Order: structure tokens, then C-alpha cells, then sequence
């Protein structure tokens, strides 16, 4: 009714839904693709993909289980999904996979069939998924020589250099209990799981903490992947944003909300009450964009992302947009702010209140790791609404106005201008 | 130029067009002050003022 949180060594967390047809259990390791290193990159995405190799996934397929997995930057998750009654059928199959079995998934016929498929995997991504590719490199340059930089799915380089002796090197350090959280989502009780958990003995590497690295940092920089053979142009730009559990966590998400997200095709999109939109549409400066305030444990990235078949006029594209961003400091309409608060809520909803347990897991697992607990929607909303204009005019005033940016891109970006232009559009001339 | 002594006045923004013109206005008196002094001194004894001094009629 307010989400449960109790620890007997294994911090056991759950979240009940009485109208759910199914449920899900799993673990979340409080160390992700940003706890790795330059040459072991993709180790966390390698771990995910053995966990779903036909072997272990045929086991749980007779049982009636489905497994879910994802790696982030600050965190890393291993979830299993099934019918709510077969709730022990989950917990046991989890127990087998992470304390019982070890080299049953770590075969020299398994691992050389997973790594020979996480290699094709990260060779369609950087090959044909430019919007994320661009998005990923954006981190690489903004957070260069620092934790967040390492692409979550790992470089094809440090991904052909890795054997099983390396899957473990990360496992036995960062796959602990004092870095994990067990989650219960969907259609199960707190007294169903934490019972079935204290039912099982053993302890893996107790007392052990996972290790640390130099805290992340940010620096104004570019990286440009020109490719004049690609029909469009993809660009992503940002400033040093705000972390998870930062005073302006919501203030910053409200700002993103204002300019928001465009799709020049859906007539619905064309009518949004966004000021910037007035400009961009005249000549069709782009095909779409969208904003964001990506928050991570140590640092953040407020900016936006755009694709465009309009090559001669990208220079305006970036211009109109970064000028709008100036208003946030000097001239944002209050009535804009309300449409923000309003729309944030709708978005922040379909995020948190989707009828899909697997999401409510990672969400829970990550948050109850970093701050300890989760924060309720009513808590969030109570904050969103407190937000004045002055909220947004002092946040932009430090974060946005005349601060270093972080551009990245690919496709026909000859037209995308230089760094002393772009960066300079962070401000406006004053008397 | 020291990051403290600058940022005090101007925090993290440049000079502003009008503050410039203000400084300009001030500088222009402060300068023509100094330089006209240093020059009248450097040429002491030589100036008609210094020569008006001794010479009587
Ligand atoms: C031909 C005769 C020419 C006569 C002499 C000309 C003198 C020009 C003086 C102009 C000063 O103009 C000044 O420029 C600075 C940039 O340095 C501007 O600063 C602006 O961009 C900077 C970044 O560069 C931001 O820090 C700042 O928030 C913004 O206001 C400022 O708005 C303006 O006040």
C-alpha cells in the first residue's frame, strides 16, 4: 500500500498490484556499465546475454518462466517474470542461477556463442541505430575519461578481448549482496517473497563490498562522426545536468518538459504549445526532436536530441533551440511552466504507472538502492507543483546560461556549425 | 587578473556593454591624467612653465 522494505541480510523489497494478472521477481546490482573500466567494457551486457542464452531460457520455459534483463549506467538488473502463484518457481530459478550454478552457463560452447552474438549485437547498433549511437557518444565526450563515458553495451573492441575469466572478474567483485536488491512487482505480497527468501540458507562472499573509482566529471567538448552517405543528420547536445537526488531533479525535468519532443509528421505534434515550434516549422528545419534531463548518481545531462533531412539549414535548427533555452533564464512565461507541470505529470505517470511489472522492478531496484527507498507519485507531484517560475529562472541561470555544452552527431553534419558558435548561443547580448 | 578578484564583481559573465562605456569614460580621464603628468615631469625645466618661472620682465 506504500511499498515494503525489509532486510535480513538480503534487502527484500516489493510493490503490490491487486489488479495485475502476473508478477515478477529479480535482483538489481547497484553497479552498472559505469563501474567497469576502459578495456573490460560491455562485460555487463555480456553477463546479460548469457543469462538469456537458449540454455538457461529453455530451462525456465518448461517451468513457465520468462526472464528480463537490462544494464544501465549506475545500475544493473536481473529479473524473472511468471504467473503470481508460481512465485517460488521464480525464487528457486533465481537461486540456481546466481549461487548454485556457475560454470553451467559459463561453458566454452555457451560463452563462445553468446560473445559471438553480443558482437553482432553491437555491430548493428553503431551501424544502423544512429539516434542512440549519437546519444551514446554524447556521454563519451561530455563525460570523457570518467565512469559514465563507457557505452552500456560496450565497445566492439573491449568486447572481443573478453573471455570468461573476465565475466567473473566483474561478477565476484560487484555481484554481491551489499550491492543488490531483490524486487517483487505485480501480483504478489511482501509476506509471500520475504518468507520464501528466509526459507533458503547459504551466503555468498559475506562482508564483501564492491569497489570504487574516481567520481565522474563533465567538460565541454565535441565528437563528430560525419557520414555524407546517410540520408539524414543526427545531433544530440547538452550541459552538465542534475543527478538523481539533486535539489533540482524535478525543476530540471520540468524545463525539459517545456520544449519537449517533436515529430513533424504526426499533425498532433505540429500543434503543441511549444514556443520553439513556431520557428522550426517554417521551412521544416527538422524531422523530429526531443529533450531530456538524464540523471545519474554523480552527474547529469540536460539537453536535447534531433534528426533532420534538412542539411543546409541545420545551423538555424541548433540556433532557434539554444536561444529558446535562454528564455528559461530571462523570460519564461509562467503559463508555459503550468503546461509543463501538467505534461510532466502525464509523462512521469506512464513511466511509473505502466501495467508491466518488469519496469516497476528496475525502477524500484535502482531507486531503493541509491536513496534507500522509492518515492511515491504523490510525493513527486507535491514537488513538481511547488515549482515557481523563479524555480526555472535560477536553475537555467546556473545550469544553462553561458555554460559548456557537449555535442555529438553523424550523417550529413557538415552544416552543423562549430563549437565557438554553438557554445556562444548559450547567452544573449545585454546592456 | 585573478579568478577571485574578477569573479567578485562579475561572477560568471563578461563585462556589459554599458559598464564598458562607463569604464571607458573613467579610464579616459585617469589616463590623460597619468600620462600628461609623467610627461610634464620627464621634461621638467624644459617646459615654458618652468621657464616662465625663472624669467622675469
Ligand atoms: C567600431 C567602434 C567599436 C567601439 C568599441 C566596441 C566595444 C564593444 C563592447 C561590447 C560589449 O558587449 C558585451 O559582449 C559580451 C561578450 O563579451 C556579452 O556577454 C554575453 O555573452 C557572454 C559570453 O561571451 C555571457 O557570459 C553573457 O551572459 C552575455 O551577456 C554582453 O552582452 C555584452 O555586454
Amino acid at each position: 500500500a506504500e511499498v515494503t522494505q525489509l532486510s535480513n541480510g538480503i534487502v527484500v523489497a516489493t510493490e503490490h498490484n491487486p489488479s495485475a494478472h502476473t508478477a515478477s521477481v529479480g535482483v538489481v546490482f547497484g553497479s552498472g556499465a559505469a563501474n567497469e573500466n576502459p578495456y573490460n567494457n560491455g562485460v555487463s551486457n555480456l553477463w546479460k546475454n548469457i543469462f538469456l542464452s537458449k540454455e538457461n531460457s529453455a530451462v525456465a520455459a518448461k517451468e513457465g518462466l520468462a526472464l528480463s534483463s537490462n544494464i544501465s549506467r549506475d545500475f544493473q538488473s536481473y529479473i524473472v517474470s511468471s504467473l503470481p502463484g508460481s512465485t517460488d518457481k521464480s525464487l528457486d530459478f533465481l537461486n540456481q542461477s546466481f549461487i548454485q550454478q556457475k560454470a553451467n552457463l559459463l561453458s566454452s560452447s555457451n560463452f563462445e556463442a553468446t560473445k559471438k552474438s553480443v558482437l553482432k549485437q553491437v555491430q548493428d547498433f553503431e551501424d544502423n541505430d544512429h539516434p542512440n549511437r549519437v546519444l551514446e557518444h554524447l556521454h563519451s565526450t561530455a563525460f570523457q575519461n570518467t565512469p559514465l563515458s563507457l557505452p552500456t553495451r560496450g565497445t566492439l573492441e573491449s568486447l572481443e578481448n573478453l573471455v570468461v575469466a573476465d565475466l567473473e572478474s566483474f561478477a565476484n567483485n560487484h555481484f554481491l549482496n551489499s550491492n543488490a536488491v531483490v524486487v517483487g512487482t505485480g501480483n504478489i505480497k511482501h509476506e509471500d517473497l520475504v518468507n520464501s527468501i528466509e526459507s533458503k540458507n547459504l551466503s555468498l562472499q559475506t562482508g564483501t563490498k564492491p569497489v570504487l573509482k574516481k567520481k565522474a566529471a563533465f567538460l565541454g567538448s565535441e565528437v563528430r562522426l560525419r557520414d555524407d552517405t546517410l540520408p539524414k543528420a543526427w545531433i544530440s547536445l547538452a550541459v552538465e545536468g542534475e543527478p538523481v537526488n539533486s535539489p533540482n531533479y524535478f525543476v530540471a525535468k520540468l524545463a525539459a518538459q517545456i520544449f519537449g519532443s517533436y515529430n513533424a509528421f504526426e499533425p498532433a505534434s505540429r500543434l503543441q504549445g511549444i514556443k520553439l515550434l513556431d520557428n522550426i516549422q517554417e521551412y521544416q528545419l527538422c524531422d523530429n526532436f526531443n529533450h531530456f534531463s538524464l540523471s545519474y548518481k554523480d552527474s547529469g545531462l540536460w539537453g536535447f536530441s534531433t534528426a533532420t533531412r534538412n542539411v543546409t539549414m541545420i545551423d538555424d535548427l541548433i540556433h532557434f533551440t539554444l536561444k529558446q533555452w535562454n528564455r528559461l533564464t530571462i523570460s519564461v512565461t509562467d503559463t508555459e511552466v503550468e503546461r509543463a507541470k501538467s505534461l510532466l505529470k502525464l509523462q512521469l505517470g506512464q513511466l511509473y504507472e505502466s501495467g508491466n511489472p518488469v519496469n516497476d522492478a528496475n525502477l524500484l531496484g535502482a531507486e531503493v538502492l541509491i536513496k534507500g527507498s522509492k518515492l511515491s507519485l504523490g510525493e513527486a507531484f507535491k514537488k513538481i507543483d511547488a515549482i515557481t517560475v523563479k524555480d526555472v529562472k535560477a536553475w537555467a541561470g546556473k545550469r544553462l546560461w553561458d555554460q559548456d555544452i557537449a555535442i555529438a552527431g553523424t550523417g550529413q553534419i557538415e552544416g552543423l556549425l562549430d563549437y565557438m558558435r554553438i557554445r556562444s548561443d548559450m547567452s544573449m547580448m545585454r546592456w | 587578473s585573478f579568478s577571485s578578484l574578477y569573479k567578485t564583481f562579475f561572477k560568471r559573465n563578461a563585462v556589459f556593454v554599458g559598464t564598458i562605456f562607463a569604464g571607458a569614460f573613467v579610464f579616459q580621464t585617469v589616463f590623460d591624467t597619468a600620462i600628461t603628468s609623467w610627461y610634464e615631469n620627464h621634461n621638467k625645466g624644459k617646459l615654458w612653465k618652468d621657464v616662465k618661472a625663472r624669467i622675469a620682465a
